[PDB]
RNA sequence: UGAAAGUGAAUGCAGGUGGGAACGCCCUUGUGGCGUGCACCAUCGACCGACCCGGAAUGGAAGGGUUUGAGU
RNA sequence: AUUUCCUCAACCUAUUCUCAAACUUUAAAUAUGUAAGACGCCCUUGUCGCUUAAUUGGACGUGGGCCAUCGAAUGAGAGUU
RNA sequence: GAACAGAAAUCUCGAGUAGAAUAAAAGGGUAAAAGUCCCCUUGAUUUUGAUUUUCAGUGUGAAUACAAACCAUGAAAGUGUG
RNA sequence: GUCUACGGCCAUACCUAGGCGAAAACACCAGUUCCCGUCCGAUCACUGCAGUUAAGCGUCUGAGGGCCUCGUUAGUACUAUGGUUGGAGACAACAUGGGAAUCCGGGGUGCUGUAGGCU
RNA sequence: AGCGCCGUGACGCAGUGGAAGCGCGCAGGGCUCAUAACCCUGAUGUCCUCGGAUCGAAACCGAGCGGCGCUACCA
C-alpha cells in the first residue's frame, strides 16, 4: 500500500468493481456477426433481490444499453400473485409478462402464442410454416450459479411459454434427474404451478406448527394450500395474457420535489474551505 | 569477403521509374469475397438483369 | 563513444572497481554548519577512469587532514564509473565513469573562513584527472538546493528544522496537524 | 444492534501429530468428535527430511458449525481449563487453542485405544460478512465493523465465563 | 543473425499501454463495419486470432471483405518499384475508424448546406478550402501597453 | 479436356456491367448533353472436359458445387 | 532466569550522491500510413436461394432532382505490353 | 494466530495489479482468466477456394479469416479446423 | 427533485480515517421440506417479513496517498537543414525551423438513457 | 602472455552449506628399567587473507599473493 503500487495501480471496470456484471460473458452475449451489420441481439436479462425479481430484454448499443420491455415481479398483485414475489412462478410471471410485452411492441402479439395453459412440457417456439420467424432472445443470468433449478431457466421457461424463441435445453429445469436424461414433466408443471410451496405447506402443517407461522408469513392471514394456489396462478397467467400492457401511474414528482433536496449533503466552496483551514488553525492556536 | 549487402543504391534503381502504383479498377473480382455473400449476389445480380430487361422490353 | 556498458545479466564478469568510499571527513555535520560550497565542474565530455578518481580522492582527503583538520571538511565523490571498457586479451578490462557538461566531479562545503584551502584543493587534485576542469564557488548554501539568503529568511520564520547532514523544510501539501506538530516555531499565518 | 459476536467456524486440525499409517483411525475419531466427514486434507511440497508422502492424505480439518459448535468448543475448554493466553488471540479477530493428551474430552479408551489431539481454531464473524463472502456484489466490511484482539477477549470473558491468562 | 518470425522486433508495438491492460472495452465489437469504409489498423496485443503482421500496423486501409468476427482490409505496400495489394483478415479487435472520413462527411454535409442555400439566396458559392493567409494590417494600441525596453543579461552562473 | 476408358463447347443480339475508337443527333460555345458502341482491360454469368456430390446387370439424362483446364 | 544494556546483523520510514543496448511512467525533431467528391450528394423504386422477429439489413441496381471555387497549394501528358 | 517445537508441517483470518503460473529460450498477452481444480469430449476430423510472413509475391515451413459436412461442449449467446 | 431496475467511457470513478442518509429499493437477516452442491445450507437454491441501519451502498469532511487538468520549469533539453564557422580533438557558437520530459505550484475528486416508486 | 587447479593442525592427505576428519610430530600417566613396539589418552586447523549473496560458509560468489601446470603449430 504505497505511493507507487497506488500509482501504478490499474482499476477495474467499474462494473466489475460494484461487482454486477460479468465482462467475459457479455462479450459473447452482445457480439452481432459483422456481415449481419446493425442486426440487435436481444438479452432475455433476469436478476433475482431479496424479495422481488425484475426481468427485462435488452439490446446493446455503442453509447449504452437499451430496453426494449420490461416486466418486474412487482407488478404481479395486481394480476393475482400477491405474497411470495420471488417463487416459482412469480419468475415464471415476469417472464411470460415481459414476452408478451415484447411480442406487442413488435407487432408478434395476436399471432405468435406460446403455451396458454402450461403443462410442464419442454417445447421450444417453433416457426411458422409460412410466416415470420420468432422473435430470438437470449437469456442472461448474471453471476447467479446455472444449477439445476436456479430460477433463471424458470423465468426463461416463462419467457418462452409466452411466445419468445429462447434456445434452451431441459437440462437445468427443477425435475430432471441425470440418470436416463429425461425431463420430468410432472415435477416442471408443479414448479411451474407452485406446488413445491405446497408440498412445503402438507410437511410444515403438523412439523413444527411454531415455524410454520412465523415462516410463510403474510400469506398465512389471507391463503391456504390447494385453495388458490394451481387456481390463481392459472387465472393470473391468462390474466396476464388477456391484458400485459403496463402504465404509468399519477405518482409524479408534486410535493416530492422539495421534500428530496433537503436531505442532500451539500459540498462546501473554496472560501469555505479556507475559512474552515483558518478556523482549524486559530483552535489549534499553535501558530 | 563475400555477404556484402547493402542498399545505398536499391532506393534510386527503385525511383529511377518511380513507384508504381497499381491499376484501380471499377469491379473487383468476387473471389476474395464470401462464398454464402457470392453465391447469393449471383442471385441477386440475375434477377436485377431479368427485371431491367422485362423493363427495357414491356415499357 | 561506444553504447554504456554496465554490469548486467549479460555481462556478469566485470573485474572490481577501485573508488569504495565516496564521502570522507564530518560526513555527519549540519545544515546551519558548513555555510560555504565548492565544486569541481568538468568544463568539456570526458571518460574519467576509477583510478584518477581514487587517486585524486586520495590527495584531497591527504590534503585536508593537516590543514584544517579531520573534522572540518565533507569532501564527496560525485562520479560514479558505471561504464565497462573492454579490452583484447595481449572481454572487460575497467570501469570508467562519463562526465556530461558542468558535471561535478568533487564537492566540498566549509566555512567561510576556509574557503581559500578550499579551492587550493580542488586546484591541486585538478591535475590528477584528464581533461579541463573549474573550480565554482557555489550559491547554494551547502548541499542544500536554496540559496543562502533564501535559506536564511526561511530559517528566521522558522520552516526549516535540521536533520543530521541534511534538514527538513516546509511544503505545501500534506495533514495539517502532521505539519503543526512537526513545525512548532512555524508561524502558519492564515494570509 | 446486531453487533454481537457469536460463532462462525471452528475447524479441527490434527494436533496430535501426522496421520501416518494412521490416517483412516484419525479420520474416523474426526468423524466421531464432530459427525462430519473428515475431508482429508492436501500435501504442498514433500519434506525431504520429515519423510511425507506426496500427494498423500497427512490431515483431517472438520467445523461444527451450528449448535453443536458450542458443545464441541466447551468440551476443549474443559481439558484446556478455560485458560488461554493472550497471545492465542490474533489481532483479525479469531483464537485458536491447540491440546495435548486430552484426558478430559469424552473419546472411548482401552488398551490402545484412548487420547487424541486436536487443535481448535475459531473464527467469529456475526454481521455483515456475506458482503465479503458472495459470489454477487462484493464489498469489503468496515473498519468499524470488524473484530480485534479486545473484543475476542471480552466475548471470552463473557460467554464461556474464565480468565486469559496475561502472559 | 537475423530472425524472420512473424512477431520478431515486436517487443513495442503490441505491448497494451500503461494502466491499459487487462479487459478490452466492448464498444469495438458493436462498432459497424461496411465494404468501403476507412479503417485503421492497430493490433491489440490481448488477442492473438486474427493478429496481422507488425507491418500492417498503424496503416490506414479500405475495407473489401466482411465476416462474422473479422473484417478484410486493402493495403499497398512498396515491393521495389510498385506498390502490390494486400488483402489482410484482421479482427474487429484491431480495427478502427479512421476520423478523417467523418471530417471529410462533415465538410461534404457543410458543402452542400451552403450550396442549398447560396442557390435559394442566389448568392456565390465561395466552398473551396484556402491556405493560411497573410496577415492583414492592425492598429496595436499603447495606451495602458508601454513597451519595455529590454537589453541581453550578463553572464551570472545559478550553481 | 482427363492418367485413361471416354466425353466433347448458343437460355439470350453468341449474354450483362464499367471505361472505351469512330460515327450520328441536340445543345449553344463549356474540360459540352443523348444514342449506339470496334479493339483492349477489369468484372458478373452461360456452355465443354476433369474433380467432388445428391442418386433422382447395363446408361449417366435432368439437379448441383466452396473447385479445376494451356477451353467455347 | 522466555527481565535490562549497546555496538552484531536484519527490517520499516523520511532522505541523499550517481547509472542502464538487451529498464521505464512520459516523450520529441526527422521520417512514415490514409483522405482532399464526378466511381460525388438526397428522394421514389427493383433483384436475391444471403441476413433480419420483420422489405429488416448488406450488395448490386434503376428513375428523378443537386453540373456556377467539380471542392488545399504547386508542377506535370499518362499508362500498359 | 493454534498445538506444535522451529516448521508456519498442516490448519485459519486479513493485506495482497499479479511482484505467481502459463512444458521447454526470450519477448508480448492473460485475474469472476489465457492461471489452479472439476465435468464432458476428441475441431489434433473430411473437403474447396481466399489471404499473411519469409518472397521472385516461385517453392517449403508456419499462420489468418471464411465456405460445404460431421461433431464436441455449454442453458445459451457462442467457442473449437491442436 | 430523491431513489429503484438495467449500460457506455473505464481512478477527476481507486485506497484510507471520521459526520449523516425521511420514504422506498437494495442489503444483512429468519429455517433447510423441495430443486441443487458442499467436510461444513459460510458460498451455494428455496417458503418468508419478526428485526436492523449496523455492515454493504450513497454522500460529505482531510492546505489526505494517488488520479485528472492547467501554468512555471522553458523554448531549457533535444533535434531537421548550412557554412572554406571556432577548436588539435572532444565539443561549442551562430543562421533558417521544430520543440520535450521529471519536478514544483494552482484547480478538481465522475459524466452519461429508458421504465417506474417516495409527504 | 593467456587458461586451469590448489592453498586446511608444527607436517601431510581427504573435506558434499546445518559444520571440521585421519595419520605423523609433541606431551604426559601404565607394563617393564627408559626409550623402540606399545596400552591409556590429551591438546593442537585465522579453513591462504579480505568482502558479499545466504537465517548460517572451508564449500557459493569475487579481489589480492604464492605454488605450479596446459596453449604454446603452416610459411
Amino acid at each position: 500500500k504505497s505511493s507507487p503500487y497506488f500509482s501504478r495501480y490499474q482499476t477495474k471496470y467499474r462494473r466489475r468493481r460494484e461487482g454486477k456484471t460479468d465482462y467475459y460473458a457479455r462479450k459473447r452475449l452482445i457480439a452481432q456477426a459483422k456481415n449481419k451489420y446493425n442486426a440487435p441481439k436481444y438479452r432475455l436479462v433476469v436478476r433475482f433481490s431479496n424479495r422481488f425479481v425484475t426481468c427485462q430484454i435488452v439490446s446493446s448499443r455503442v453509447n449504452g444499453d437499451y430496453v426494449l420491455a420490461h416486466a418486474h415481479s412487482s407488478e404481479l398483485p395486481r394480476y393475482g400473485i400477491k405474497w411470495g414475489l420471488a417463487n416459482w412462478t412469480a419468475a415464471y410471471a415476469t417472464g411470460l409478462l415481459v414476452a408478451r410485452r415484447a411480442l406487442a411492441k413488435v407487432g408478434l402479439a395476436d399471432k405468435y402464442e406460446g403455451v396458454t395453459e402450461p403443462e410442464g412440457e419442454f417445447e421450444l417456439t417453433e416457426a411458422i410454416e409460412d410466416g415470420p420467424r420468432p422473435f430470438k432472445v437470449f437469456l442472461d443470468v448474471g453471476l447467479k450459479r446455472t444449477s439445476t433449478g436456479s430460477r433463471v431457466f424458470g423465468a426463461m421457461k416463462g419467457a418462452s411459454d409466452g411466445g419468445l424463441f429462447i434456445p434452451h435445453s431441459p437440462n437445468r429445469f427443477p425435475g430432471f434427474d441425470i440418470e436416463t436424461e429425461e425431463l420430468d414433466d410432472e415435477t416442471l408443471r408443479k414448479y411451474i404451478y407452485g406446488g413445491h410451496v405446497a408440498e412445503y405447506m402438507e410437511m410444515l402443517i403438523d412439523d413444527d406448527e411454531e415455524r410454520y407461522q412465523k415462516q410463510f408469513s403474510g400469506l398465512i392471514a389471507d391463503g391456504i394450500e390447494s385453495d388458490q394456489l394451481e387456481d390463481i396462478y392459472a387465472e393470473a397467467y391468462a390474466k396476464i395474457r388477456e391484458d400485459p400492457s403496463f402504465q404509468k401511474s399519477g405518482k409524479d414528482a408534486a410535493a416530492f420535489k422539495a421534500e428530496s433536496l433537503k436531505y442532500t449533503q451539500r459540498k462546501l466552496t473554496a472560501e469555505e474551505r479556507k475559512e474552515r483551514f483558518n478556523a482549524k488553525v486559530i483552535e489549534a492556536g499553535r501558530a | 569477403k563475400s555477404k556484402n549487402h547493402t542498399n545505398h543504391n536499391q532506393n534510386k534503381k527503385a525511383h529511377r521509374n518511380g513507384i508504381k502504383r497499381p491499376q484501380k479498377h471499377r469491379y473487383d473480382s468476387l473471389k476474395y469475397r464470401d462464398a454464402k455473400f457470392r453465391r447469393n449476389q449471383k442471385f441477386a445480380n440475375r434477377g436485377t438483369v431479368e427485371a431491367i430487361r422485362q423493363a427495357k422490353a414491356s415499357a | 563513444k561506444n553504447k554504456p556498458y554496465p554490469k548486467s545479466r549479460y555481462n556478469r564478469a566485470v573485474p572490481d572497481s577501485k573508488i569504495r568510499i565516496f564521502d570522507l571527513g564530518r560526513k555527519r555535520a549540519g545544515v546551519d554548519e558548513f555555510p560555504l560550497c565548492i565544486h569541481l565542474v568538468s568544463n568539456e565530455y570526458e571518460q574519467i577512469t576509477s583510478e584518477a578518481l581514487e587517486a585524486a580522492r586520495i590527495c584531497a582527503n591527504k590534503y585536508l587532514v593537516k590543514i584544517g583538520g579531520k573534522d572540518s571538511f565533507h569532501l564527496r565523490v560525485r562520479a560514479h564509473p558505471f561504464h565497462v571498457v573492454r579490452i583484447n586479451k595481449m572481454k572487460p578490462n575497467g570501469l570508467v565513469a562519463r562526465v556530461n557538461i558542468g558535471q561535478i566531479l568533487m564537492s566540498v562545503r566549509t566555512k567561510d573562513s576556509s574557503r581559500a584551502t578550499a579551492i587550493e584543493a580542488l586546484r591541486r587534485c585538478q591535475y590528477k584527472f584528464p581533461g579541463q576542469q573549474r573550480i565554482i564557488v557555489s550559491k547554494k548554501w551547502g548541499f542544500s538546493q536554496y540559496a543562502r539568503d533564501e535559506y536564511i529568511e526561511k530559517r528566521s520564520r522558522g520552516e526549516i528544522i535540521p536533520d543530521g547532514c541534511y534538514a527538513k523544510f516546509l511544503n505545501k501539501r500534506g495533514s495539517l496537524q502532521e505539519k503543526l506538530d512537526l513545525f512548532p516555531e512555524a508561524s502558519f499565518n492564515l494570509a | 444492534p446486531m453487533k454481537e459476536l457469536r460463532i462462525s467456524k471452528l475447524v479441527l486440525n490434527i494436533s496430535l501429530g501426522e496421520s501416518g499409517d494412521r490416517l483412516t483411525r484419525a479420520a474416523k475419531v474426526l468423524e466421531q468428535l464432530s459427525g462430519q466427514t473428515p475431508v482429508f486434507s492436501k500435501a504442498r511440497y514433500t519434506i525431504r527430511r520429515f519423510g511425507i508422502r506426496r500427494n498423500e492424505k497427512i490431515a483431517c480439518h472438520v467445523t461444527v458449525r451450528g449448535p453443536k459448535a458450542e458443545e464441541i468448543l466447551e468440551r476443549g475448554l474443559k481439558v484446556k481449563e478455560y485458560e488461554l493466553k493472550k497471545r492465542n488471540f490474533s489481532a483479525t479477530g479469531n483464537f485458536g487453542f491447540g491440546i495435548q493428551e486430552h484426558i478430559d474430552l469424552g473419546i472411548k479408551y482401552d488398551p490402545s485405544i484412548g487420547i487424541y489431539g486436536m487443535d481448535f481454531y475459531v473464527v467469529m464473524d456475526r454481521p455483515g460478512m456475506r458482503v465479503a463472502r458472495r459470489k454477487a456484489q462484493r464489498g469489503r466490511v468496515g473498519y468499524t465493523h470488524k473484530i480485534n484482539a479486545e473484543d475476542t477477549i471480552n466475548w471470552f470473558k463473557q460467554k464461556y465465563d474464565a480468565v486469559v491468562l496475561g502472559k | 543473425p537475423h530472425s524472420y518470425g512473424i512477431r520478431a522486433r515486436t517487443r513495442y508495438t503490441f505491448q497494451r499501454g500503461f494502466r491499459e491492460h487487462g479487459q478490452i472495452r466492448l464498444s469495438t465489437y458493436l462498432k459497424t463495419y461496411k465494404v468501403g469504409d476507412i479503417v485503421d489498423i492497430k493490433v491489440n496485443g490481448a488477442v492473438q486470432k486474427g493478429m496481422p503482421h507488425k507491418y500492417y500496423h498503424g496503416k490506414t486501409g479500405v475495407v473489401y471483405n466482411v465476416t462474422q468476427s473479422s473484417v478484410g482490409v486493402l493495403i499497398y505496400k512498396v515491393v521495389g518499384n510498385r506498390y502490390m495489394e494486400k488483402r489482410v483478415n484482421v479482427r474487429i479487435e484491431h480495427v478502427k475508424h479512421s476520423k478523417c472520413r467523418q471530417d471529410f462527411l462533415d465538410r461534404v454535409k457543410a458543402n452542400e448546406a451552403k450550396r442549398k442555400e447560396a442557390k435559394a439566396q442566389g448568392k456565390t458559392v465561395q466552398l473551396r478550402r484556402q491556405p493560411a493567409p497573410p496577415a492583414t494590417a492592425h492598429f496595436v494600441s499603447t495606451e495602458n501597453n508601454e513597451p519595455v525596453t529590454l537589453h541581453p543579461v550578463a553572464y551570472d552562473t545559478t550553481i
